[PDB]
RNA sequence: GUGAAGAGGGAAACAACCCAGACCGCCAGCUAAGGUCCCAAAGUCAUGGUUAAGUGGGAAACGAUGUGGGAAGGCCCAGACAGCGUCGAGUCGGCCUGCGCGGAAGAU
RNA sequence: GAUGUCGGCUCAUCACAUCCUGGGGCUGAAGUAGGUCCCAAGGGUAUGGCUGUUCGCCAUUUAAAGUGGUACGCGAGCUGGGUUUAGAACGUCGUGAGACAGUUCGGUCCCUAUCUGCCGUGGGCGCUGGAGAACUGAGGGGGGCUGCUCCUAGUACGAGA
RNA sequence: GCUGAAAGCAUCUAAGCACGAAACUUGCCCCGAGAUGAGUUCUCCCUGACCCUUUAAGGGUCCUGAAGGAACGUUGAAGAC
């Protein structure tokens, strides 16, 4: 509603292909594709995209708020990109990259290998840090959740794969 | 694919390390492709094989013409094998026991030995009732076959007396002990279904 | 997870959310306060 | 005496129906009606006066609400414990013509004539039928 | 009051409930209860609403930003509520009430 | 104008309020191992001593020795120890015959299956000229348990254990 | 869990997307076209004349008798039959 109210700015570089509902945006980093909900109009004019509820769709306004949120993401992301950073924490918890597959050693009896998706790429600045980069806020978030889920931060020492940004609630054992 | 062979019998192979391997000897003579089935004509991909030899007079005109179309001598029967994506054969091509040279494990399908009408003790491993302690005429009999008015019937698939064996049986994942192109022999470790002289289907192990 | 007929905010940080037709209490602060109506 | 239709003289036509987008049950009532011959003035309760109907695109039949996931088809195998189930979406995946067939069969009379009526329904998952020889007229349901 | 000593139609089936009291015949007509998408006779009837639970087509104390209607309160361009010094129109929690939700485990 | 009754044996079948195995949330969860709640019915789920026992207690196992429904499943399938005929005795009550929600010893369990059902196995006709083969797979059934050891590693965890 | 508004925030959910168990559908084994919805493929076989009459998917005569099947016999690691 109020998210939908605020129209997303289209910068220079940031091509816009409206055709029914698909909103295919081609910036200079990359290119993105989203279908959209049948209760969303998209009115592109004046280097500026706008949203609103169409009739015969009670949810209408809610669907505009989601669609605006998704579009500011694709306007961002092919101009500046998205980045996410993870840390490893533990006795000998090493990360390593080898093309589009991240090699992790997270204290298993087997080396976990994580194949990054198409368009999501990654590099390790240390052995105990990982840096994901992409055009798409959802996929970079999903990949990082997949990495974190190998060895989730545990409640006593905070060991495992934290988001660098996150905080880990510790507890003293009984 | 697999190959059709005959159960010669059982024997052993003594290894150099002093192990005695029980073997079934399978005579796998040349399997001659009688018909190639394809997706266009038949709706599925397979080869029909024959093996062995049939008396000239006991081959019927309908059967003789089927063999005649292939350019193959009549054998003792016809069997199909489903093809994978990779495979192709031609009508008339012979396939020998050397197909199994690098195969480590086989499934062997035969017709089990016929036991005729078997009771529940033999057929289903039912327990006998008391030999003594007053048992009246009910030593190997099945006991109860249901409940009461609820449900007031016997359920389908109830284990009862009847025909036992003389049916198709596969035994899976038998180790190939030896292949011998020269004498048309495949040796597999352990027992396989069927009487001596019975037809066996041997395929590479699915598991 | 507490599975209860009566589910309710136990602190200031507890939040009611309906997920898949189930009333749930989630709580950022306390794992004990996480609830499911059932 | 009131007219009766006569089985050896009844005129039966061939029709073709596209099930794409049609609500299952509202399509099925119109099939069942026309298989029975309720649309004809010669309608006779003991005679099959209805028409042959081809149904195309049975895999694209629609259902409202959450029936695509939540509508369950139950059957028993006759063996104890043999209660089997499939959701509508699973039925669409494996045996898509059965969804329309099951729906129509439930709406036809029970007994020999009802079964005879059902034989005139020819349901196809695709957009092609093999019945060009019968010269199907397009029927808008 | 009905059954008993009462048929017919309805309530799937169902003495005792609902409608209704069978003198006989009719391949006429109108109604009752109850019904009118197909099984199965008759509205895929019209108009305006509610429900999204297959609720309808089992179950309470109690729980809940489900959703519709009504009457008041509070704060609010002397810039509210949220995110926060700023940013620009609503925002807050009760009351009543319609319809839904969870609470809801059983044996062929 | 009869629906055989406890317990056992044989054979089961279903429910899930789950005993084990599987998945998971919380823990006053360091690890190991527990507690509690949720999901889950695929399969699995002791032998003995005593007693008619079910049960229970006990011994020794097991991953576990689940809880219920099925005429407290199952005697036209078996048993007949309990119990409720006729014999006899004790305690007890009664003047007595006799009697006991007491005890004790002894004490006939029939049926050739017509129908349904179920397990097997044929004959008939059909399937559109007749015939011999090889098939496709709608559909149905079977199967689905789990211990211990070693490696990973005396590694993670822990003050150590 | 991700992204994500409705509800500027938050929120696994309303749109959208990912994961997740011996349960479910498969994969393994066996039956299986009476699956009357009776399916498919390959092969084999039969290529005479004539009459009758309410003329019709009609009823006979003579000639013909295939492929194949059965029957009988010797039998089986198949079987109550
Ligand atoms: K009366
Ligand atoms: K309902
Ligand atoms: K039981
Ligand atoms: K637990
Ligand atoms: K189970
Ligand atoms: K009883
Ligand atoms: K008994
Ligand atoms: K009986
Ligand atoms: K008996
Ligand atoms: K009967
Ligand atoms: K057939
Ligand atoms: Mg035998
Ligand atoms: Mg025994
Ligand atoms: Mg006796
Ligand atoms: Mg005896
Ligand atoms: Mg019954
Ligand atoms: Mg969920
Ligand atoms: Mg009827
Ligand atoms: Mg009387
Ligand atoms: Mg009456
Ligand atoms: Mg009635
Ligand atoms: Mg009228
Ligand atoms: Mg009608
Ligand atoms: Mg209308
Ligand atoms: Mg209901
Ligand atoms: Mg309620
Ligand atoms: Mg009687
Ligand atoms: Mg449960
Ligand atoms: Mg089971
Ligand atoms: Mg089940
Ligand atoms: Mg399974
Ligand atoms: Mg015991
Ligand atoms: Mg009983
Ligand atoms: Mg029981
Ligand atoms: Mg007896
Ligand atoms: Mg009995
Ligand atoms: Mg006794
Ligand atoms: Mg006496
Ligand atoms: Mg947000
Ligand atoms: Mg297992
Ligand atoms: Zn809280």
């Amino acid at each position: 509603s109020r998210v939908a109210k605020a129209p997303v700015v289209v910068p220079a570089g940031v091509d816009v292909k409206i055709n029914g509902q698909v909103i295919t945006i081609k910036g200079k980093n990359g290119e993105l594709t989203r279908t959209l909900n049948d209760a969303v109009e998209v009115k592109h004019a004046d280097n500026t995209l706008t949203f609103g509820p169409r009739d015969g769709y009670a949810d209408g306004w809610a669907q505009a708020g989601t669609a605006r949120a998704l579009l500011n993401s694709m306007v961002i992301g092919v101009t500046e990109g998205f980045t996410k950073k993870l840390q490893l924490v533990g006795v000998g918890y090493r990360a390593a990259v080898k093309g589009n597959v991240i090699n992790l050693s997270l204290g298993f009896s087997h080396p976990v290998d994580h194949q990054l998706p198409a368009g999501i790429t990654a590099e390790c600045p240390t052995q105990t840090e990982i840096v994901l980069k992409g055009a798409d806020k959802q996929v970079i978030g999903q990949v990082a959740a997949d990495l974190r889920a190998y060895r989730r931060p545990e409640p006593y020492k905070g060991k495992g794969v934290r988001y660098a940004d996150e905080v880990v609630r510790t507890k003293e054992a009984k | 694919i697999g190959l059709v062979g005959k159960k010669v019998g059982m024997t052993r192979i003594f290894t150099e390390d002093g192990v005695s391997i029980p073997v079934t000897v399978i005579e796998v003579e040349a399997n001659r492709v009688t018909q190639v089935k394809d997706l266009a004509n038949d709706g599925y991909r397979a080869i029909q094989v024959t093996t062995g030899a049939k008396k000239a007079n006991r081959v019927t005109k309908p059967e003789a013409g089927h063999f005649a179309k292939a350019g193959v001598e009549a054998g003792r029967g016809l069997w199909e094998f489903r093809l994978a994506e990779g495979e192709e054969f031609t009508v008339g091509q012979s396939i020998s026991v050397e197909l199994f040279a690098d195969v480590k494990k086989v499934d062997v399908t035969g017709t089990s030995k016929g036991k005729g009408f078997a009771g529940t003790v033999k057929r289903w491993n039912f327990r006998t009732q008391d030999a003594t302690h007053g048992n009246s005429l009910s030593h190997r009999v099945p006991g109860s076959i249901g409940q009461n008015q609820t449900p007031g019937k016997v359920f389908k698939g109830k284990k009862m007396a009847g025909q036992m064996g003389n049916e198709r049986v596969t035994v899976q994942s038998l180790d190939v002990v030896r292949v011998d192109a020269e004498r048309n022999l495949l040796l597999v470790k352990g027992a396989v279904p069927g009487a001596t002289g019975s037809d066996l289907i041997v395929k590479p192990a699915v598991k | 997870m507490k599975v209860r007929a009566s589910v309710k905010k136990l602190c200031r940080n507890c939040k009611i959310v309906k997920r898949d037709g189930v009333i749930r209490v989630i709580c950022s602060a306390e794992p004990k306060h996480k609830q499911r109506q059932g | 005496k009131t007219f009766t239709a006569k089985p050896e003289t009844v005129k039966r036509d061939w029709y073709v129906v596209d099930a794409t987008g049609k609500t299952l049950g509202r399509l099925a009532t119109e099939l069942a009606r026309r298989l029975r011959g309720k649309h004809k003035a010669e309608y006779t309760p003991h005679v099959d006066t209805g028409d042959y109907i081809i149904v195309l695109n049975a895999d694209k039949v629609a259902v409202t609400g959450n029936k695509r996931t939540d509508k369950v088809y139950y059957h028993h195998t006759g063996h104890i414990g043999g209660i089997k189930q499939a959701t509508f979406e699973e039925m669409i995946a494996r045996r898509p013509e059965r969804v329309i067939e099951i729906a129509v069969k439930g709406m036809l009379p029970k007994g020999p004539l009802g079964r005879a009526m059902f034989r005139k329904l020819k349901v196809y998952a695709g957009n092609e039928h093999n019945h060009a020889a019968q010269q199907p007229q397009v029927l808008d349901i």
